[PDB]
């Protein structure tokens, strides 16, 4: 994995070391390069996963998320730098550098051999994004929203600290393709019950698990435009990608220990999709759906099938995509008239054309219309709760109704309708914020062609 | 531009509208707006088809051109 | 037949006995009303109508409903009867609900299929 | 336009479309007349509904009661 | 079968035609409705080439 | 935008009141809040809960699609009574008499099609008749075995 | 139930402004000022050409190697074959049928 | 029709059961009764590929049809003595069953009136 | 495409078949209580006749205020955009 | 807000207009609302308020008991099947300040006399504050209605959104 981790360490260098008006089109320019060189960890074989040294290894679940990652980060540049533009020359090479070490955390994070390394690149994303959310967000509720988000999350990951490292002296050894061969069997016990809470909890705070999501809307309605594409399309993937390895060694506890998380997972997705329909903060909304939407990956993830977990990897693979892309809509508007207040402005079709075709796509994917991914990841989740328990389809199919509601909702009340009379200053859109846009839609609609990349290692 | 024909010839009298002024008159009353609608009752509008002749559209020509084609079957039948 | 109102159908403001009686009180309130409104139709013409007012003209009513609609309601939460038994009924008794209700049929059918009683002939997918 | 609007007045017409109109009204008529000179059995019935109280005991096999 | 799978297929691609010229690689807004309808014309006589063949 | 100019907690004096009459347009007399329960209304005025289909569609407003001023107090659930959701207007016919006469017509449907399953209709014929042992073979009967001789004699 | 003397005044003075305002939305002669039966057949033939007859042989040359080439692509309803038909692979004969009774 | 009120509204064991009927032996009164005769061959039927619900007692001049049709394309119009003399065939199919019913019902009712007699005596 | 002149031709078009209204007295500028004598129950089936006749609905709070032929010209004219 | 004349005046065109969505035929229509008429006229001297206001009362009962499930609507009124139809085309006209150079280039002569508007604009702008600030009274506006100029060369206050709103038809 060097030969991503060096090239994403020298960005900053670059950064700091370029000319004062070429500090976004050189970091830019580069860190697409760098994600031009990732399709390069596609070397994944039918057997054996690609294991690079004794530190960091790729399969097929950490290669579309690797990928997403370094995708994100010129993404992040080109959506951040509009509203950076008076920002001092150093504090705008501070801010890219805190998007840079976040890129060198997570690729890290996500090809971390030994459980304990995953930890602590795990954790370490917790420094940037903070300091991205307090430091560059607008509004005085970010320093609060900056509390809520370090302690919801330390407070799950220090008990994941101490049962890893008790996982690693009864065991001896942390290392997951060890873990794979060395796995024993969990038997019924309190002991065992709250070591399967240890391991779990913390990353259930991060999807976040319906109960504990209060964090999530607090962080987004604070976040730059930056802060909220990489919370919403990598971070909250995280928890994820912890759950699909760490429950490789708790079964069979996992059979009983997951009901409580599914029927909150289950009813969640249903109070939050109906949520949506009320919020009157846009990116209030948006963070709503991904709550409702990460319901999905922790009830594929928990009941352990080959079909749910090929679900769960297109899931988070399209919901990162789409929700970045929801976002960064949300932040043009913002741009605009400053307020994120849904009712305020209408009409927008009639003003911005070609933006309101970006808004019809990405509703279109975020209610998963065939064949997008966002469907294939859905359906195949849909159709493996249902062998679960043939009730769920009842669920399941009431939160598609009330996700089309939802999602065309945002559509209707920002785009159609009459304009709102006394908002003069809506200028046309900017080719950085449309080449934006499709920069999103694009690679999503694209991976339709070929889904079998981002299904996972159970293909 | 437009040229208005000559609001002069709307006349109630001779159509359906003569009848509600004879039946008002009995009561007392009368009707001010009679010769506005009386267009809708004269010219090209005064003579409609009822529901069965608008059925029968085009049954007179149909039904010639239908004997002659039975008859002319007819007459192939003997050859 | 009267008119019978509802939540969802209101009462005819024609066959409100209301508004047929008029005092003296009630159009002082009328004409009370009508000089707030014409005093925001003011407030906001002078800034809707300015030549050189590029922007949004911000509202302080609707400031205030999402204001209200999220930051306001813990400040003025308070924990008595009403709040834990709705809190109690519809926080947790729908998550009891379902438990129950998914872990009848999963042990129903873990059951039938310990016993070799349901039908999975060509279930090889899952 | 080639047609006018008019004031309280019948509107103009065209040849073309009163006398379209016409052959496709007599066409209906003349189709109609045409197929059920030729097919009334499939507005009348195809074939004889038996009565069937009018069948005799030896075909129907019921024997007589003294039996 | 050579004939009759392939115009089966070309109706359909016949229709996607006017969707993908609109990405401008050969564009003509001037009557672009004439354009959807006369690609419909010809997607129904086409499509008429597999049905006598079933209809036989 | 001001402190003072935003949602407050509950208003427990007359003078507090008027004040937050004040604050949010409206005359003393018209002002009232939520009922002081722990729901997190706080001084937010209670409006009659009617849709914005209700309103006057001539008068000239100022948002004139969702039928409100600048500046006049919004319903908390606006968002509900918008004109593409919930309705509330008076309709021709009474709400209890209409939950009756839509509610008895589908009871009454679904009696009669019980009815009409528990009696059905049918001709006057006999099973129809099939060769070969009621197309024992062509069904999918397994060849090996043999099926009772189905006879269908002339009549 | 009329207007005022100001009433009638205001808009008297708005329909003027009114009018000169939608008179100037009128384009003038030069605007917009832009930047610099065999003909029916002909315009057909070169339709059927590029849409019907280059799709066809696309698409025959993809469906008959590539795609006829693996097993199970292209599955065809076996023909129908009836007493006294003749097998053409073959060159059987099918029997005819017992012999109808009268009716 | 009229046999509907009967059975429904008038005296039930003694109408025929559409679900259940036959319930008297087919030789019952029918001394030397003869089977019926299929013409096509079960081959002939499965070469044809006959729709099932048409593989029955007429379906030799069902097949005798579908060979005039493909040979007569495009002449849409012909086979019109084929296609009758299939529906004339079905026709007297469907005669059968009414006779079947009728036979039914008479056996029905002569029974109860035997019962009656008995339960007289 | 309407213009004023024709707007006012068929105002007055309509006014001269009611019968209520002397064709010869009546001119644009002719109050419908001062000078022809009408009443205001007498203006509401004016104006009904006015909506009838260019097909559009007239709102009874500006409907109330067209006192003469030519207010209603100006409303028509002003509603639908009619500058010549 | 509405005195007993607007309200019963606003009944009777309500009344005649569901009246003809029952009648539909002119001929029936012009009968049955001269009758109604008549009705109207019954009472139309008569001076005691509680007397005509029982009336009118009983009027509107009556009305609602008999009034059209569906009446007829006039297309673009509220409610009408083309109701609100051409606004997705209304586009406000500052948009054209926000047109590229080359755009405007092809209208040079709209975007000549349009520059002239902005110019009266501009320029009349003070005066219609000051009026308006000298005319208001002391608590503020009592009502929404808004005066004319009162000298030459002045515009009336508060114009440019109603004299260059969008065309009722703009395409
Ligand atoms: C609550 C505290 C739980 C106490 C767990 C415990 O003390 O278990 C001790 C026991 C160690 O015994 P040992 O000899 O190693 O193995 C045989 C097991 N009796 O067995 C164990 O050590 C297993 C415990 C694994 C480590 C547990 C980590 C702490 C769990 C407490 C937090 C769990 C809930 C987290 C919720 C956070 C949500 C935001
Ligand atoms: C599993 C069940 C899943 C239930 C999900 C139901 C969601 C309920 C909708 C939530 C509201 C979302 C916002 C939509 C809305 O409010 O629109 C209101 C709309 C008004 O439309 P309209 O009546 O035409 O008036 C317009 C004139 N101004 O009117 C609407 O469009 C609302 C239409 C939805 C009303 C609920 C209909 C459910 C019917 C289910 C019963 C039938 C059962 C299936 C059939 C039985 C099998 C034969
Ligand atoms: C004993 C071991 C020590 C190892 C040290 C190895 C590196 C030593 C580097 C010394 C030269 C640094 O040069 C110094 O830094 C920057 C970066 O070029 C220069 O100037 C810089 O200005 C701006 C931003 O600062 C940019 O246009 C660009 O980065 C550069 O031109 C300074 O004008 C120069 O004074
Ligand atoms: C479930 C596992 C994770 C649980 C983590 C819970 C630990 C607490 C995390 C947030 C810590 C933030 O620290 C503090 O919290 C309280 C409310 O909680 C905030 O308090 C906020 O609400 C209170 C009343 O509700 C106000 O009086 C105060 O003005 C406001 O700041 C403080 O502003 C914040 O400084
Ligand atoms: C969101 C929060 C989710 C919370 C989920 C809570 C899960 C609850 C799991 C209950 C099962 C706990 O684990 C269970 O504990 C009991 C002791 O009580 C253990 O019992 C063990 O010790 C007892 C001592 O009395 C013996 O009698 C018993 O034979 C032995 O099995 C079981 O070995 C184990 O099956
Ligand atoms: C994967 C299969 C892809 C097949 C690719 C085949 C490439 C053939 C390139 C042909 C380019 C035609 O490009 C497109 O054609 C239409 C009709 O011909 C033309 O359109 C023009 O002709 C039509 C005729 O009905 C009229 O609407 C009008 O005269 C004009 O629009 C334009 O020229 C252009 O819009
Ligand atoms: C071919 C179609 C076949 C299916 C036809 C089905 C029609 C069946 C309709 C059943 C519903 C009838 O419902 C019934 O209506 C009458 C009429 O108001 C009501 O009758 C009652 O209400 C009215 C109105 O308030 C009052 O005058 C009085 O209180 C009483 O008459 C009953 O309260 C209601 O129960
Ligand atoms: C005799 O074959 C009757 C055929 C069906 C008649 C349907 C007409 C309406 C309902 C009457 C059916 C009788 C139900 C017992």
């Amino acid at each position: 994995m060097l030969k991503y981790i060096i090239p994403t360490i020298m960005l900053m260098p670059l950064t700091w070391l370029s000319k004062n008006n070429m500090i976004w089109v050189n970091s830019t320019a580069h860190s697409l390069l760098i994600s031009f060189t990732s399709l390069l960890l596609m070397n994944q074989f039918g057997d054996n996963s690609l294991n690079f040294s004794l530190l960091f290894f790729s399969d097929s679940l950490s290669t579309p998320l690797l990928i997403l990652t370094m995708w994100l980060l010129p993404l992040m540049l080109m959506a951040s730098q509009h509203h950076l533009s008076k920002e001092n020359l150093t504090r705008k090479k501070l801010f890219i550098t805190m998007l840079i070490s976040l890129q060198l955390f997570l690729i890290m994070t996500f090809t971390a051999m030994e459980l304990i390394l995953f930890y602590i690149l795990f954790e370490a994303t917790l420094v940037p994004t903070l300091i991205i959310i307090t430091r560059w967000g607008n509004q005085t509720e970010r320093l609060n929203a900056g509390l809520y988000f370090l302690f919801y999350t330390l407070a799950g990951s220090l008990p994941l600290l101490v049962a890893l490292i008790y996982i690693q002296n009864t065991v001896g050894s942390l290392n997951f393709l060890m873990l794979q061969y060395w796995v024993q069997p969990v038997h019924n016990s309190w002991s065992n019950v709250f070591m399967w809470l240890a391991c779990m909890m913390a990353f259930m705070v991060k999807m976040p698990l319906y109960g504990l999501h209060l964090w999530l809307p607090k962080a987004h309605v604070e976040a730059p435009i930056a802060g909220s594409m990489v919370l919403a399309a990598v971070l909250l993937k995280l928890g994820g990608y912890g759950m699909l390895r760490i429950t490789l060694i708790l079964n069979p506890m996992t059979d009983f220990m997951a009901y409580p998380f599914i029927m909150l997972s289950l009813w969640g997705m249903i109070m939050t999709s109906s949520i949506c329909l009320r919020q009157t903060d846009l990116k209030s909304l948006i963070a709503y759906s991904s709550v409702s939407h990460m319901a999905l990956v922790i009830v594929a993830i928990l009941i352990q099938t080959p079909w749910s977990y090929m679900g769960a990897t297109a899931l988070m693979i399209a919901h990162g995509l789409t929700s970045s892309m929801l976002f960064c809509l949300a932040n043009s508007n913002y741009e605009r008239i400053h307020s994120r207040t849904m009712i305020l402005a209408r009409g927008l079709q009639t003003l911005l054309p070609l933006m309101a075709t970006w808004w019809l796509l990405a509703s279109l994917t975020n209610l998963a219309l065939p064949p997008t991914i966002n469907l294939i990841g859905e359906l195949f989740v849909v159709m493996s709760t249902f062998s679960w328990s043939n009730i769920t389809i009842i669920l399941m199919g009431v939160n598609m109704v009330i996700t089309a509601l939802y999602s065309l909702y945002m559509l209707i009340m920002t785009q159609r309708g009459k304009y709102t009379y006394h908002i003069n200053n809506i200028s046309p859109s900017f080719t950085r914020e449309n080449a934006l846009m499709s920069l999103h839609i694009l690679p999503l609609l694209l991976l339709t062609l070929n889904p079998k990349i981002i299904l996972g290692p159970l293909y | 531009k437009m040229e208005l024909p000559d609001y002069k010839q709307w006349k109630i009298e001779g159509t359906p509208l003569e009848t509600v002024q004879e039946k008002l008159a009995a009561r007392g009353l009368r009707d001010p707006w009679g010769r506005n609608e009386a267009w809708r009752y004269m010219g090209g509008f005064a003579n409609n088809v009822s529901f069965v002749g608008a059925l029968l559209k085009g049954f007179k020509w149909g039904f010639a051109a239908f004997v002659v084609a039975i008859g002319a079957e007819y007459y192939l039948e003997s050859q | 037949p009267k008119y019978e109102a509802s939540r969802l159908s209101s009462l005819p403001t024609t066959l409100d006995p209301a508004e047929y009686d008029i005092s003296s009180e009630t159009r002082k309130a009328q004409a009370e009303r009508l000089a707030i409104r014409s005093r925001l139709k003011r407030e906001y013409q002078l800034q809707y109508y300015d030549p050189s007012r590029r922007g949004v003209i911000e509202d302080p009513a609707l400031v205030r409903w999402t204001y209200a609609r999220s930051a306001n309601i813990y400040p003025n939460f308070r924990p008595n009867t009403k709040t834990s038994l709705l809190g109690a009924l519809f926080g947790i008794g729908p998550l009891v609900f379902w438990y129950y209700v998914f872990k009848t049929d999963r042990d129903r059918k873990e059951k039938l299929i310990q016993e070799g009683k349901l039908d999975r002939t060509f279930n090889i997918s899952y | 336009a080639h047609i006018e609007p008019r004031y309280r007045q019948f509107p103009q017409l065209t040849r073309s479309q009163v006398i379209q109109a016409e052959f496709f009204s007599a066409t209906m008529w003349f189709w109609i007349l045409w197929r059920f000179w030729h097919d009334s059995d499939a507005v009348l019935g195809h074939f004889p509904y038996p009565d069937p109280s009018q069948w005799t005991d030896e075909e129907l096999g019921i024997p007589p009661d003294d039996e | 079968m050579n004939m009759f799978s392939s115009l089966s297929l070309v109706t359909l691609l016949l229709l996607t035609m006017p969707i993908m010229m609109m990405s401008f690689n050969t564009y003509k807004p001037s009557n672009y409705p004439l354009y959807v309808k006369t690609a419909i014309s010809y997607a129904f006589i086409t499509s008429m080439i597999p049905t006598m063949m079933f209809i036989h | 935008i001001t402190k003072d100019m935003l949602p407050g907690p509950y208003p427990k004096t007359p003078e507090e009141r008027a004040a937050a009459a004040k604050k949010y347009n409206m005359r003393v007399e018209d002002y009232e809040p939520y009922p002081d329960d722990g729901t997190g209304y706080g001084d937010y005025p209670k409006l009659p809960d009617r849709s914005q289909q209700e309103r006057d569609p001539w008068y000239d407003w100022d948002h004139p699609d969702l039928r409100l001023n600048w500046g006049e107090p919004m319903h908390w659930d606006l968002d509900m009574y918008i004109r593409n959701r919930v309705d509330t207007s008076p309709t021709p016919v009474n709400w209890n008499l209409m939950c009756k006469h839509l509610f008895g017509f589908v009871a009454f449907m679904l009696f009669m099609f019980w009815v009409g399953e528990t009696y059905p209709a049918y001709q006057p014929v006999g099973p129809k008749q099939y060769p070969y042992n009621n197309l024992y073979l062509e069904r999918g009967g397994d060849p090996n075995k043999e099926p009772e001789p189905v006879v269908h004699y002339e009549i | 139930s009329g207007y005022t003397p100001e009433e009638k005044l205001r808009l008297q003075q708005l329909r003027e402004l009114r009018r000169r305002w939608l008179k100037d939305q009128e384009l003038s002669p030069r605007e917009p000022v832009l930047p610099p039966v065999i003909y029916k057949t002909y315009r057909h033939s070169i339709f059927a050409f590029t849409h019907v007859l280059i799709p066809v042989w696309i698409i025959h040359y993809y469906l008959k190697y590539h795609v006829t080439t693996k097993p199970y692509t292209i599955v065809e309803k076996k023909p129908r074959i009836f007493p006294g038909d003749t097998i053409l692979e073959t060159g059987e004969v099918i029997p005819p049928m017992k012999e109808f009774p009268d009716q | 029709g009229a046999h509907l009120a009967r059975r429904y509204l008038g005296d039930a064991s003694v109408e025929p059961d559409p679900l259940r009927m036959p319930t008297f032996p087919p030789d019952y009164g029918f001394p030397e009764r003869k089977e019926r005769e299929m013409v096509a061959t079960q081959q002939e039927m499965n070469d044809a590929q006959l729709v099932l619900q048409q593989r029955d007692y007429c379906a030799h001049y069902l097949i005798r049809f579908l060979k005039c049709k493909r040979d007569s394309f495009p002449n849409f119009l012909a086979c019109k003595h084929e296609r009758h003399d299939w529906d004339y065939c079905e026709h007297l199919d469907y005669v059968k069953r009414m006779k079947e019913f009728e036979r039914e019902r008479r056996l029905l009712q002569r029974k109860k009136r035997r019962e009656q007699r008995e339960a007289d005596m | 495409p309407l213009t004023l002149e024709g707007i006012k031709d068929r105002v007055l078009y309509v006014l001269k078949l009611y019968d209520k209204i002397d064709p010869e007295k009546l001119s644009v500028n002719s109050h419908f209580m001062k000078d022809l004598g009408l009443d205001s129950l007498d203006q509401v089936e004016i104006i009904m006749a006015m909506e009838d006749e260019f097909g559009f609905e007239i709102p009874d709070i500006d409907a109330e205020k067209l006192m003469c032929p030519q207010e209603i010209v100006d409303y028509i004219a002003d509603k639908k955009d009619v500058y010549e | 807000y509405l005195t007993h004349q607007q309200k019963v005046l606003r009944l009777y065109k309500r009344a005649l207009r569901h009246l003809e969505s029952w009648c539909i035929h002119r001929d029936k229509y012009r009968y049955f609302a001269c009758l109604l008429r008549a009705r109207f006229d019954e009472h139309k001297n008569e001076k005691d308020m509680v007397k005509a206001t029982q009336l009118l009362r009983e009027a509107e009962e009556e009305f609602w008991h008999g009034q059209h499930p569906q009446p007829y609507i006039f297309p673009e009124s509220p409610g009408g099947t083309s109701y609100e139809r051409y606004e997705c085309y209304k586009v406000p006209e500052w948009c054209l300040d926000d047109w590229h150079p080359s755009e405007k280039a092809m209208y040079p002569d709209y975007f000549a006399k349009r520059e002239q508007w902005k110019k009266l604009r501009r320029e009349s702008w003070e005066r219609e504050v000051k009026q308006l600030q000298e005319e208001t009274p002391v608590g503020g506006p009592r009502t929404e209605a808004l005066p004319p100029a009162r000298k030459q060369g002045d515009l009336p206050p508060l114009w440019w959104h109603i004299v260059t709103r969008p065309r009722e038809r703009p395409m």
